[PDB]
């Protein structure tokens, strides 16, 4: 029952620091999307609701880590309280730690399975909607004030100059232009431009189109839809699932490999020696992330590095468990 | 003698975190490198983005937190070797060691606005105008993307921009004091001379009045490299940016952004010495650096997030950038006037 | 009965000849030392006899069998015991349930006759009000005994314990002294390695001196005493 | 010279580490702070080291109140914490060791302060150490390089914090041997190491306090007699 000692260590810390990288995670994550929202020119009312969507996205790597870092932190701290070299004083084995690891890792390895199965493909739907009624109709909400606002491939861009929305500037559109000064705007739709010009002259024989100062509207909100490889009993294989199952995998190799990387260099520097226990799960997550990138989803499969490295890694992770 | 120790002790562990955090950096811009190699180069980019872009990582990004990590650090081993009381044993006071530690600050903050503000955007610019062996994207190269402006109340479409100094395309909209346009002019290369922008093939197509539609078939201001942004970076000189600011504000923001490093380099190691008074109960290297490596990122979240954060009011780039990075300062004094 | 002999035991950390060519002797009830200067014998050929520090040359033996090859791991299953110096009980573990998680470790005993054994081991170091109270909420006596009693819930003989006199107060000393004779009593092997010769000589029936790496001095601690060479560089009375 | 403590008291979490505890020691005479387990003897000690503020403690010098000022103060007067570990600079040799402490010391002359290093040096017989740095240093070489680079403060009290720290018999004669050196000057040190047979060795009086209180004080023979500490204490 020592087995279950462990596994309450681990739980307190393990479920703690799960909440302490959620946070990080989700300070980078705010990080890109308050940069789309003035480089990108993306509207600020999807800001917290795209924080939200990206939670089981942020998932895929806090939890492999949580139960990597928990289990390194407890094992090192009671390796320390010499709790771990007192377990193996009376009898015990170093099997006790790989099976309390081990029969926790199926815990997360669980909740890893439905941020993959069901939370991973449910983001990939909204990621491809990124809010329709939204992005491909921008109203009040969009708002150029003082700079462009590039729309569909080059030929529509508007840009503005305005005080609140009551007297705007420039207009412009392109889409072979359009140049009004006073202007108002008022959703459900319609872009009320007092004084202004029209054209349409691409050549010196071409139509040329002309306006004035009426109110304007062209009541315009066409509501977007999503438009406007898998297991295959055979052992397909390799298009994503090759990362898709990987992200899950990594839950039960670092479980395995960081056991005996936390309970034999902490003689010399208490945090310094988790230094290359930690350095390893880095370079691994970098070599991944790096060979999804060789033609990766649908059509073009990417080629048996990824499982390759998985297992020159399982066989790291036994390497070391050996001796 | 005890006062170059201190200023020794703390300087050479803050260039140890400095090559410890940006080499690191490094790796993976390099890792990023290889997810986009194989359009002309893979050597070539996989060292003109790591050798040329290792100076802009710095002062713009690792440089407080190694002020901070590297400082705090720096005076950890010193209390856990325990000779810091021996200093006070002896006679040497608090205010002695901190004075030491700000010794060492001004001549490291001058280090940050030297190779800030000249070898930053030169590491910078260049890294990104070696990115011509790789195509599609903007600087002087272009694709599939068309180059807009405006010179005044004027403006302008580029329909590809090329490094020749011609430009593919151009149409100067000539805006009279009223917005009406004067003039649809297109040129297959207006090349620039000195001070003029050569109008090849000009089109002054006049509309000085609504039934005015002469066509003047023949052959101001406009911007030449003084427009040429790129990809808008930001990621550039102070004085880059202070010239853009009179041709609305995320530049604005990065050249007070830029000018808080060289005082944030120092509040960090005000706060070292406000940590390092503060809580000191016997804590090992592991406190001191867990502490050391969030209050970095403390530090970053309110850069990263709260300096952009402030396009909601809309609250000056100064308020933006000179105060999140002082409210760090605010803490410190807090600590050093509560335990003491 | 059982015997623990180490012989020609030495080691070498990357260059530096930590300890050469020494051999000591441990028998079932007895109380046997193993003393020296800092660093130069004793501590660090004490691990190689425990199993922690690896064997470079020699071989060491128990009940007549090898376990030179048999680290720190599965050395306790035949009469390994090792008391640390350092606070190693269990924090979040009952005094009744950190004994018992270890001695159903041990599967020659029955299901009900673990319960039998600690609440045994309960009057034998005299614990049953601590039954219930949880790890590191003990004093420093009171956590010794919880160490003690854990430890031998393995049924091991030559109880080998690094430092027991840690907290040098002369009147605590009397009792942990009194203890280590009742390990003897109980007819168990008692090796100690601590650095106040006064009271582990003080117990000791012969003690193992060992300096620069080649055993010096053993036997009865008057001829210890007695021992010129070893006043030479170690005692000097 | 003289250094007084009068009613001393500290509390934790209203443990109460010591509760009216006064002891003296003169330029000269040895005394030492000896005791039980955190009784009192180890908050004592830094309390007149000035680690631990006193909570209704009077720390005075010869007459001047100390209770109040830090550590940095009390050691420009004529105070010298030493503690049980190495704490030489290991990134400064040994010459500049003892000149970075003489550096702060006002009443020393441009060259007589540098004569001071020199003086020291020949004392504490380290002057074939001169050049060197201080990263490894002997037991016995390192310890009177820390009490020499005390002595460049100026001391007239040295408190000497658990001074037979893992030390030897053979060893212990000679670090005794610097504590009888000092006591032949005009210094006064403090001990409270756990060895009670080697403090008691050197010693002239002692004070020993338990819960708080002290409870004997005197010449060794004086404590070892008595009914109190045979108990508590000595066994
Ligand atoms: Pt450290
Ligand atoms: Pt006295």
């Amino acid at each position: 029952i020592i087995i279950r000692y462990l596994v309450r260590e681990t739980l307190k810390s393990q479920l703690a620091i799960l909440f302490i990288l959620l946070l990080i995670f989700f300070c980078q994550k705010l990080v890109r999307i308050l940069g789309a929202a003035v480089d990108g020119d993306i509207p600020t009312n999807l800001v917290l609701s795209l924080l939200g969507l990206g939670i089981p996205e942020m998932a895929q790597l806090i939890l492999p880590l949580s139960l990597f870092l928990g289990l390194l932190m407890t094992l090192g701290k009671l390796y320390t309280e010499s709790e771990i070299t007192v377990m193996h004083a009376c009898g015990l084995s170093k099997a006790v730690l790989i099976k309390a690891a081990m029969i926790l890792a199926v815990f997360t390895g669980a909740v890893a399975a439905v941020n993959v199965m069901w939370a991973g493909p449910w983001s990939s739907r909204h990621q491809d909607e990124v809010l329709a009624e939204a992005k491909a109709n921008p109203g009040m909400a969009a708002l150029a004030q003082g700079q462009f606002q590039q729309a569909s491939d080059g030929n529509a861009v508007m840009f503005i100059e305005s005080v609140n929305g009551n007297r705007f500037h420039d207009v412009f559109l392109a889409q072979s232009v359009v140049v009004a000064d006073s202007g108002e705007l008022s959703q459900q739709q319609y872009v009320t431009l007092n004084k202004g010009t029209r054209f349409e002259g691409t050549a010196m024989l071409r139509d040329f189109r002309i306006t004035d100062f009426n109110n304007y509207q062209a009541i315009i909100g066409h509501q977007a839809v999503s438009a406007d490889t898998l297991w295959k009993t055979h052992t397909d294989r390799a298009a994503e699932l090759h990362w898709r199952f990987t992200l899950v995998a990594t839950v039960f190799i670092m479980a395995l490999m960081v056991v005996p990387l936390s309970v034999v260099n902490p003689r010399q520097g208490r945090v310094l020696s988790m230094l290359p226990a930690m350095l390893l799960y880095l370079v691994f997550f970098l070599l991944q992330t790096s060979i999804k990138s060789n033609g990766g989803k649908g059509k073009m499969d990417p080629a048996i590095w990824m499982w390759a490295i998985n297992l020159l890694y399982f066989a790291l992770a036994v390497l070391l468990n050996l001796w | 003698v005890l006062d170059r120790y201190i200023g020794k002790t703390i300087f050479n562990t803050i260039m140890m975190t400095l090559f410890m955090l940006v080499s690191l950096s490094g790796i993976i811009k390099f890792v990023d490198q290889l997810k986009k190699s194989g359009q002309g180069s893979y050597d070539a980019l996989g060292a003109g983005l790591y050798t040329i872009l290792s100076v802009p990582k710095d002062i713009q990004i690792f440089f407080p937190m190694a002020a901070l990590l590297g400082a705090l650090l720096g005076l950890g081993m010193l209390a856990q070797r325990s000779e810091l009381v021996v200093m006070q044993a002896s006679g040497f006071t608090r205010l002695q060691v901190a004075l030491a530690v700000m010794k060492t600050a001004i001549p490291l903050v001058l280090l940050t606005m030297a190779i800030g503000e000249w070898v930053a955007p030169q590491g910078e610019q260049m890294a990104r105008n070696y990115r011509a062996q790789q195509m599609y994207g903007g600087s002087l190269l272009s694709t599939q993307q068309g180059l807009w402006a405006k010179d005044g109340h004027n403006f302008v479409y580029i329909e590809r921009v090329k490094g020749n100094d011609e430009l593919g395309g151009v149409s100067i909209y000539a805006f009279n004091p009223e917005r009406r346009l004067q003039s649809v002019r297109y040129a297959a290369s207006a090349k620039f001379d000195s001070e003029n922008w050569r109008l090849s093939q000009v089109d002054e197509s006049d509309l000085t009045d609504p039934k005015q539609v002469t066509g003047s078939q023949m052959v101001n201001l406009t911007p030449d490299k003084l427009g040429v942004v790129a990809l808008d970076p930001d990621a550039l000189s102070i004085s880059g940016l202070h010239n853009y600011v009179k041709y609305p504000g995320r530049y604005q923001l990065n050249m007070w952004s830029k000018i808080f490093q060289p005082l944030s380099v120092a509040v960090m190691m005000l706060m070292a010495l406000s940590f390092i008074f503060g809580p000191l109960r016997s804590v090992p290297m592991g406190v001191r650096v867990v502490t050391g490596i969030s209050f970095g990122f403390i530090f970053y979240v309110l850069d990263q997030i709260f300096g952009p954060l402030t396009l909601v009011y809309g609250i000056p780039p100064i308020i933006g950038a000179l105060l999140p990075s002082a409210s760090f300062f605010l803490i410190s004094l807090w600590l050093m006037m509560r335990k003491a | 009965m059982a015997t623990l002999t180490a012989k020609n035991l030495a080691k070498a950390y990357k260059g530096r000849r930590v300890v050469e060519d020494v051999s000591l002797t441990v028998n079932s009830g007895e109380i046997v030392g193993l003393l020296g200067p800092n660093g130069a014998g004793k501590t660090t050929t004490f691990y190689m006899v425990v199993g922690i520090v690896p064997r470079d040359a020699g071989n060491i033996i128990i009940d007549d069998e090898d376990i030179s090859l048999l680290p720190l791991h599965a050395r306790a299953r035949r009469g390994i015991g090792y008391l640390p110096q350092e606070a190693s009980i269990f924090r979040r573990l009952s005094v009744y349930d950190n004994l018992m998680a270890v001695l159903q470790i041990r599967d020659d005993l029955t299901s009900e006759q673990r319960e039998d054994r600690a609440k045994e081991l309960m009057e034998e170091f005299h614990i049953e009000h601590l039954r219930d109270s949880l790890g590191q909420a003990l004093s420093g006596g009171e956590r010794r005994r919880v160490e003690i009693a854990r430890a031998l819930a393995a049924n091991p003989k030559f109880i080998l314990l690094d430092e027991p006199f840690a907290g040098v107060d002369p009147i605590s000393v009397i009792d942990i002294k009194r203890i280590i004779e009742h390990l003897r009593d109980s007819g168990l092997g008692v090796l100690i390695t601590d650095h106040n010769v006064r009271e582990t000589l003080a117990v000791c029936e012969r003690a193992y001196i060992v300096s620069q790496g080649h055993l010096i001095a053993h036997g009865t601690p008057q001829q210890i005493l007695e021992d010129e060479q070893v006043k030479r560089v170690y005692l000097g009375e």
